[PDB]
C-alpha cells in the first residue's frame, strides 16, 4: 500500500479527518492537548465534527491549528470552527494572517467557500475573520507543538506568496497542502501547480528535496503517502514541472495559443477537482498557471 | 541541457554588471543559501611574511567567532585553510580532519558550524585562496559532494577573479612594480650569483648594480638583500 | 539531485574511469580520448617551473607533430608562449587569436603552418605553485560563444584531475626537485628568508652561532647554493616556507 | 523552428531522404563523397532512391551507410538499394551482422516489413542479407568518414541488443536513432521505448548525457532536432523512463492489469506511428515494454 486514504487511525500518531479529498489532518500529541492541520473547506465542518468528537473527548483540549496559505480549499474551516474551539491557535505565515487581516482576499474566499455548497446546507454561525486567533509564523523557526513532537515551519512559496510547509524531523513527515502539486491517484505522478512564480517554486522544490529521505509525506489533497512515493516526491514535482513546461514551450513552437492547451489539461485533470472547485473556475486556474509557466520559463 | 552549463552561464553574466564588492558577496551568500547552506566564508591566505603569513577573510558566521580569529587567529593553525597549500582538493569537514588542532573544531562545533566543506584554489598571483560552506545539521552526502565540489569551483574562481578586479584589500597585497632591468638584476640575484659575476656578466660596473640594489632593498623596505628576493620570489614578479 | 545530468555526471564518469588507471600513458590515453570527443584534434600539458628564475623550465607533452615538439627543443618558445604565460597574470581560458600572439608573432605562424589554428589554452597553478596549462587545438570551426563556457570547465575539471593523476603517478613534470626540510630547518629557512641577520637569529631562537651555520652550510649544501639568497628564493617558490 | 522536419536540405551538410517518419538522411561528406545514415523501411526504396539521385550526381560516390538499429524500420532499406550503389561501407554493429547473417532475423524482418506495402508496388530486386556489404563498428570506434566528419560509436543498448548511436563530434550532432524514444509530435516530451532490457537503457542514458551538450539530436523518428529539447534529450529520455516506471508501479500497487496499461499506451501512442508499424503489433510491443518495466527496476 502507498497512498492511505480512509479516514481512521492514519498513523501511530495521526488521524485524517474530512473528505478525503480536502481533509484536516488530527495530530495526537499528548494526553491532555490535541492539534489540526490543512484547515480545508467550510463544508466539511458538520461532517469534522461528527468525527472529531469520535477522537477529542473534549474539544478545549484543542490546543493549536497549523494553517498552509490563504486558499480556501486550505483554510474554511476556520471561522466555522476557532470560536468553538476555545483554546485553538492558528500559525501560518505573516502574509497570511496580513491577508486574513486584509478586506480583500477574504471576500474572494467567501465565495470560494460559498460556491461549493449544497442545496439546503446553512453553514453554522462564525466569527470575523480577523477576529480568530493566529500567530504568524516565518522561516525556519522551530515549533513546539508538543513534549513529543517539534515541527519546524519552512517558507516554501510558488503556489502562493503565503505559503509554508510544516516538517516534523523525528518520524519525518511532511505537511505540503500545495508545496508540491494535487496528488495523481490515477497516473500516480504528481500534477504541478504553479499560481505566483515558478522561480519560487523550484526554488522551494530544491530546499524540498534536499532534505532527508522523508518516511511519509501528507499533501492538502489526498491523505498521506508512504514509502519509495514520498522519498522522491520532491523529485517528482521539480520534475513535472520542468515536463509541463517543455509541453508548454513545445505547443508555443508549433503555434498553439494557451487556450488549447489549457482546455486539454482541465479535461485531462479535472477528475478530482469536481468536488472542491468549479470546472469553470479550473480552466481559468490552469490558464493562469500557463500564463506565469510560459512568461518565465525560458 | 540547462541546469549547471545554463547556471554557471547565467551566474557570470549576473556578476558582469556588479561593480562592488558588496554585490559579489550579496549574490555569493543567496547562492549558498540556495546550496543548502548556512554560512560561507572566503578566505585568502597570503606568503610574504613567512614567521606570520596572514590570514584574512570575509564570510557571514557570528561576528564574534570573526573577533575570536582576530583574538588567537585560528588561520595560522587551521587544517582547513592548510589542506590547500598541500593538495587543491576539496576536503569535508569531520571529527578526524581537524585531530592536530580539536580546540578549533571544538569551538566551532559550538557556535553551529558542525557541516560544511572548504574548496581551496592557488590564485594568478600566488595566494592561496579558499571558499568555506557550512550548515548545522545535514551532513554532506558524498552523492552531494561532487555537486558542491563543481558549483563551490565555479563560485571561487569567478570571486577571486572579481576581487583581484575590485582592487580588494584582500587579494590585493603590497603592490610593487619592476622594469626589466630591476626585474633582470632581482632575477640573477634569486638565481643567486655574487656581484662581481653579475657586473661580468651583465657587463656594468659594479657601482649601477649597487645603485640598483639598494633601490630594491629600499622598494621592498629590505634590511638585506634575502628579504627582497625571497618576498619577489613568493609574489611571482620574478 | 538528478535534475542537470551533463557536467555532473560527466565529471562522476570520468573521475571513476581514471580512477583505478596506475599508468601516465593511460592517464593521458583517456584525456586524448576525450578532447577527440569535445571536437579538437591535438591537445597538450605543459608545466612551467619557477626554480631556474633565469631561464624558467618548461616540459610538456601531448600528441602534437612531433617535429613540433623538437621545435619546441630546438629554440624553446616555452618560455616566449604567449599562452603559458598569461597563466601568470591570470586564471582565464583564452582562445588563441592573432591579438594574443602580437608580441611573439613567429611562433604563431609557425604554428598556423601545422594546422594549429583554432584553440585555447586553460591555465592553473599547481597546488605546490608550478604553473601548467591544458591546451586543445584544431585545424578548422572556430570556437564558437555557445561552446566556450563548456570548454572552459571541462578543461578545468580534467587538468584540476589530470595534475592530481600525475602527482599521484609521480611524472618528472609535476616532481620538483625533491628537498626535505625537518621542522627546525623550515623554521631557520624562514627566519633567514625574513632577512634578519644570524646574531638576531641566535638571540630570538636562543640557540649558539655556530649550531645555525652549521644549518646555513647544510641547507646551502642542500639547494646546492653558493648564497643564502638563492636558497631563500628556492625556497619561496617552491613553497618550503 | 526546432524541428527541421520537411524532406530537403536540413543544413550545410545534411539532407533528410524520404519520410520523416522514418527518415533517411545524407550527410555530404566531401565534393565527391557522401554517407548515407539511418536507414529506412522497405516500401520507401523508389521513394528514396528518387531523392537521393536529386542529391547527388551519380550513386558512385556514396561509400558509408550508418545503420543504428536491427528493428525492420532501419535494415528494412538496406538490402533493396545497397545493390544499386556499387560500393558503401555499411556499418553496423557487431551484433548487427550477426544478426543479418541469422536466417532468423531476415525473415522477422521481412515479414514485418512486407505488411506494410501498399496493394500496388512490388519490391525492387534484392540481394540476401549475407551478401551485403556490411563492416563492425566497436563501442568508442573512432569513424574517420571524411575530411570535415568525424563520428563515434557509442554502445547504447538497452533499447536493442544491438543498438549504436554515432556522434559528430566537431558538430556536436547525434543521430541516436530510437536509444532515445519516439519523439512525440503533439506534446513535445520524449517517449520511452525499452524493448529488449531496462538496466542497460538507462545505462546508455547516461553515457548519452556524459557526451557535451548537443547543438543537434536526431532521433530515428521525427527527423531533426535543435535548440534545448536536443540539448537534454539523455535528461528527458531518462525522466521520461522514470516516469513511466513510476506509472506502472503505481497501476500495479493499485491492482489493474498490466496489460490494462499496455492497451491506455497504445490508444495514446500509436497515433503518431500507424503509418509505419502495424496497429495491432505496437500493442504487442508496449506489452513486452511493460513487462519488462514491471521486472526491473522496482
Ligand atoms: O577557516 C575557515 C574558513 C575561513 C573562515 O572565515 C571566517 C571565520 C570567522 C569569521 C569570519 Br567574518 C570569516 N573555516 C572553518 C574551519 C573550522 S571552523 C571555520 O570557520
Ligand atoms: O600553448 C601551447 C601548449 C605548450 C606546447 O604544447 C606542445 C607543443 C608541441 C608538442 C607538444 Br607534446 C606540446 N601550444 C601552442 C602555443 C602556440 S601554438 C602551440 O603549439
Amino acid at each position: 500500500m502507498l497512498r492511505l486514504s480512509a479516514p481512521g487511525q492514519l498513523d501511530d500518531d495521526l488521524c485524517l479527518l474530512g473528505d478525503v479529498q480536502v481533509p484536516v489532518f488530527l495530530l495526537r500529541l499528548g494526553e491532555a492537548s490535541w492539534a489540526l492541520v490543512e484547515g480545508g473547506i467550510s463544508r466539511d465542518a458538520e461532517l469534522v465534527w461528527a468525527d472529531l468528537c469520535r477522537w477529542v473527548a473534549d474539544p478545549s483540549q484543542v490546543h493549536y491549528w497549523l494553517i498552509t496559505h490563504k486558499h480556501y480549499d486550505h483554510c474554511g474551516l476556520l471561522p466555522y470552527l476557532c470560536p468553538r474551539l476555545p483554546n485553538v491557535q492558528v500559525l501560518a505565515s505573516e502574509r497570511t494572517c496580513q491577508a486574513w487581516k486584509s478586506e480583500s482576499a477574504v471576500r474572494v474566499v467567501e465565495r470560494l467557500n460559498r460556491q461549493l455548497l449544497r442545496a439546503e446546507q446553512r453553514l453554522p454561525e462564525a466569527c470575523a475573520w480577523d477576529a480568530l486567533p493566529v500567530r504568524a509564523v516565518a522561516d525556519g523557526e522551530w515549533l513546539e507543538l508538543g513534549p513529543r513532537h517539534r515541527l519546524q515551519v519552512i517558507e516554501a512559496h510558488g503556489h502562493s506568496d503565503d505559503h509554508v510547509v510544516f516538517y516534523d524531523v523525528r518520524r519525518r513527515r511532511l505537511f505540503c497542502g500545495d508545496a508540491l502539486g494535487e496528488f495523481d491517484e490515477a497516473e500516480g505522478v504528481w500534477r504541478p501547480l504553479v499560481f505566483d512564480d515558478m522561480e519560487a517554486y523550484l526554488e522551494s522544490l530544491e530546499r524540498l528535496q534536499r532534505l532527508p529521505t522523508l518516511l511519509q509525506l501528507i499533501p492538502g489533497h489526498g491523505g498521506l503517502l508512504r514509502g519509495r512515493l514520498a522519498a522522491d516526491g520532491a523529485e517528482s514535482a521539480y520534475t513535472e514541472c520542468l515536463r509541463l513546461c517543455r509541453r508548454l514551450l513545445w505547443r508555443q513552437s508549433m503555434g498553439e495559443s494557451l487556450d488549447e492547451l489549457s482546455e486539454e489539461l482541465h479535461r485531462a485533470w479535472g477528475g478530482q477537482s469536481v468536488d472542491f472547485l468549479p470546472g469553470e473556475l479550473h480552466l481559468g486556474s490552469m490558464r493562469r498557471m500557463l500564463e506565469i509557466l510560459s512568461r518565465q520559463a525560458l | 541541457d540547462g541546469g549547471f552549463l545554463l547556471w554557471w552561464d547565467g551566474l557570470r553574466s549576473e556578476m558582469q554588471p556588479i561593480h562592488d564588492s558588496q554585490g559579489v558577496f550579496a549574490v555569493l551568500e543567496k547562492e549558498v543559501r540556495r546550496l543548502g547552506f548556512d554560512y560561507y566564508a572566503y578566505g585568502v591566505r597570503h606568503t610574504i611574511p613567512f614567521t606570520r603569513p596572514k590570514t584574512e577573510v570575509h564570510g557571514t558566521y557570528p561576528k564574534a567567532w570573526l573577533e575570536r580569529y582576530q583574538m588567537q587567529n585560528y588561520g595560522a593553525v587551521d587544517p582547513a585553510i592548510l589542506n590547500g597549500l598541500r593538495s587543491s582538493e576539496m576536503v569535508v569537514w569531520s571529527d578526524s580532519l581537524f585531530d592536530q588542532s580539536r580546540m578549533l573544531w571544538n569551538e566551532a562545533r559550538d557556535w553551529g558550524l558542525c557541516v560544511g566543506a572548504t574548496l581551496p584554489i592557488r590564485a594568478p598571483n600566488n595566494l592561496l585562496s579558499v571558499l568555506s560552506v557550512a550548515r548545522d545539521q545535514q551532513n554532506i552526502s558524498s552523492f552531494e559532494r561532487e555537486e558542491i565540489r563543481l558549483r563551490l569551483r565555479c563560485m571561487i574562481e569567478l570571486l577571486t577573479q572579481k576581487l583581484t578586479d575590485l582592487e580588494h584589500p584582500m587579494l590585493m597585497s603590497n603592490p610593487v612594480c619592476l622594469s626589466h632591468r630591476e626585474r633582470e638584476i632581482l632575477q640573477w640575484t634569486a638565481d643567486g650569483k655574487s656581484s662581481g659575476e653579475i657586473a661580468i656578466i651583465l657587463s656594468i660596473s659594479e657601482s649601477t648594480v649597487n645603485f640598483h640594489h639598494k633601490n630594491i632593498q629600499k622598494k621592498f623596505d629590505a634590511p638585506n638583500k634575502t628579504l627582497a628576493a625571497a618576498y619577489a620570489a613568493a609574489l611571482g614578479l620574478i
